[PDB]
DNA sequence: TCGGATGTATATATCTGACACGTGCCTGGAGACTAGGGAGTAATCCCCTTGGCGGTTAAAACGCGGGGGACAGCGCGTACGTGCGTTTAAGCGGTGCTAGAGCTGTCT
DNA sequence: AGACAGCTCTAGCACCGCTTAAACGCACGTACGCGCTGTCCCCCGCGTTTTAACCGCCAAGGGGATTACTCCCTAGTCTCCAGGCACGTGTCAGATATATACATCCGA
């Protein structure tokens, strides 16, 4: 049957994500990493429903934010694909690592 | 007869509140009557031009309430807005449409 | 007390008259709220600067004016002097 | 005990994060370099977060305790209070 | 007319510093950079320790703050022994006479 | 009158509690500071001060030096990898730069 | 005026050398100049500001030193 | 033929002895003139202390070293030894300047 | 080329629960007055900053050769995108509980 | 502002059933990473030139720091009352559902 060519979906789904600002990341599963990763630093915690928003909220956008630095390093680069390389690199130029 | 400070400055924001964060905030253990008028002002010029951007957006984009897209869309479009506010996270504000000229089709 | 102190009231007037057919959503107000709020602490914060590094003991116009031409851009600055020092002006002199 | 929660952050997930970001195509090392990544910011701000909450002798995370910590980050975020 | 006095951490510093490399100098740009080291630290661990008694409603500034303030600025292991240190300090300190 | 002994004595210390304790009411931090405030504060400081100043000797003992000059200072500052981050956002006088060159950098045949 | 052009190509490329760059383009001195020209007019208006608010002429080392803890990047060696 | 060194073998010399020491680079008559010059522009008859002008080459000296280590990691990622001006571009886009 | 697939934007109608309006009321804003010391004003000084001369001599500018590294063009292969059927558990609605957030009062 | 006792009653965690979209494993193609090659330009290294940064010494004057004096401006306390803030309410905006245009891309 019909198929989309290599790249066309993408663009699409950039235009559809980049048009709409709902959560991309399930909410359950990141609820769970949250308690995982916070019952290393104090067990039995709890999170508040705004709390564990917050934190997903915040997650996205640093990672949007930190690919749309990584894009721009990839471009760079004169690639279309990002690397690991270039994630690493766009976290020492942002100071962070 | 009691007129509030906001109306005597010709504002809208609370005068009195903003002098009561200043005395509380503990910036200083004095504050000029002066500073809460201006600094109020200065609030409600900034609230004014966000409000401004946002509900133009709104209107292009057809809505007639301004939510959290129309303020990210005007905090990042002002090229001014967004240097003020380029630490900050809108929640729900998502980014600016956007797609390098590389990334396009040949 | 269990009071909430909050801008609602003031955004939803300056809307009013910004555009009075346009509304706001409670998440979209809840954000202006925050920006009021944090815009606010700046000033005042760079405003503190401001006294210590003089080692004045009170905030006054100068402060904010200075406060305001640090953290604002150029024409934010501009037009924010103009409107706090036209704000201080009719507020002294309509007494 | 939760373990293992990292893999729940499906790929399609992380797809169109970077879709949001622009990212036109995403080599299969991204996915766990993301996670990494995510998991270290996480890490950070979660420890942060826990920290006020700890400081506060509170058993619940507040909204305030993670705006608090991203605006110590540098990261502050408006719309879950002032 | 005189000069007025200017207050530095200076004989501090050299205090410290014979306890580490009793053998060891300092010159006076390294002097005036740990002053302003000394001086930085404070105004953020003091600008933190406000933030917390602010959140919490506090008006007073306790070991409490201090010491969160410390867990929040500084890195893990410095963490652990800037609290360890500060914690024989003030026990030290309330339990003597 | 009883015996006069500084508070820092009592901590073990030797930063200025009451320097500490005085910049912290002067610098408006909050309406109240606790007496528990300046101790554990001066406490930090000086182990902080320690821990420079301790790796900054080494340095200069390495650098065969007598005395700890800006240079030992960065040094010391950059090569320890918590003080680097927690120095990230500082810049010292006359420090200068970590010697490093990146392995592509270096000569080939 | 000329100033900008005053700091010389050799003092940049010490500037490079010592921030570890093996090979620098003949473009890099006036990219570098421009960067440079915008910092310090970032830096030098916010230490103006300063100055202007103590109603001083001078620009003392602690109106730098401020005008950069404000900039971001903390200054240490001045004192204050 | 007279012994000249090859390319960039200087350049890995110079690299060493900037890096070990730490004067100033920057020439303190261009750079006092240049503030001077800035300094104009906001406000007229100004004056800078001695140290206030060191303290801005010290800053302005270590910003572009900082600055040209960033730039140096993303040209080395473009598979690249010489830095071109939108590395400087990249750099400065990424760490959040512009 | 090119026409057909076929997703996204838009237009239509219904809906609905969100926010905009209407209300009660009390506590936080405004008004009045004081104390008082912080802040402004004035005179003074002096020092360090700005300006100048001399000169020399380190550093910068300029010219040149050439080689090495930036980058155009190329081949390819394997990795990643996309399509499909599978199936999985997140999302949704419902029910349970009680930890512990939030508050008051004491109170000390 | 926390030790202690107690109340609320929120809402976070606990749990099941059902839905079905999101996740998943796999098929499979050609888009795109990059290794390899060619090349030329433009950047390095040095001789050579030169200029202006640098040192050192002196002028001077002005503005910064200082002391002396003052008072008018703000914090504290008091007075007051209607502005703003939980509650009540409903209606109409854009979510949701449906239909259908059109722009954008693919197989021919």
């Amino acid at each position: 049957p019909h198929r989309y060519r290599p790249g066309t979906v993408a663009l699409r789904e950039i235009r559809r994500y980049q048009k709409s600002t709902e959560l991309l990341i399930r909410k359950l599963p990141f609820q769970r990493l949250v308690r995982e990763i916070a019952q290393d630093f104090k067990t039995d915690l709890r999170f508040q429903s705004s709390a564990v928003m917050a934190l997903q909220e915040a997650s996205e956008a640093y990672l949007v934010a930190l690919f749309e630095d990584t894009n721009l390093c990839a471009i760079h680069a004169k690639r279309v694909t990002i690397m690991p390389k270039d994630i690493q690199l766009a976290r020492r130029i942002r100071g962070e690592r | 007869k009691a007129k509030t400070r906001s109306s005597r400055a010709g504002l809208q924001f609370p005068v009195g509140r903003v002098h009561r964060l200043l005395r509380k905030g503990n910036y200083a253990e004095r504050v000029g009557a002066g500073a809460p008028v201006y600094l109020a002002a200065v609030l409600e010029y900034l609230t004014a031009e966000i409000l401004e951007l946002a509900g133009n957006a709104a209107r292009d984009n057809k809505k007639t309430r301004i939510i959290p897209r129309h303020l990210q869309l005007a905090v990042r479009n002002d090229e001014e807005l967004n240097k003020l506010l380029g630490r900050v996270t809108i929640a729900q504000g998502g980014v600016l449409p956007n797609i390098q000229s590389v990334l396009l089709p040949k | 007390k269990s009071r909430k102190e909050s801008y609602a009231i003031y955004v939803y007037k300056v809307l009013k008259q910004v555009h009075p057919d346009t509304g706001i959503s409670s998440k979209a107000m809840s954000i202006m709220n925050s920006f009021v709020n944090d815009v606010f602490e700046r000033i005042a914060g760079e405003a503190s600067r401001l006294a210590h590094y003089n080692k004045r003991s009170t905030i006054t116009s100068r402060e904010i004016q200075t406060a305001v031409r640090l953290l604002l851009p150029g024409e934010l600055a501009k037009h924010a002097v103009s409107e706090g020092t036209k704000a201080v002006t009719k507020y002294t002199s309509a007494k | 005990v939760l373990r293992d929660n990292i893999q729940g952050i499906t790929k399609p997930a992380i797809r169109r994060l970077a879709r949001r970001g622009g990212v036109k195509r995403i080599s299969g090392l991204i996915y766990e370099e993301t996670r990494g990544v995510l998991k270290v910011f996480l890490e950070n701000v979660i420890r942060d977060a826990v920290t006020y909450t700890e400081h506060a002798k509170r058993k619940t995370v507040t909204a305030m305790d993670v705006v608090y910590a991203l605006k110590r980050q540098g990261r502050t975020l408006y719309g879950f209070g002032g």
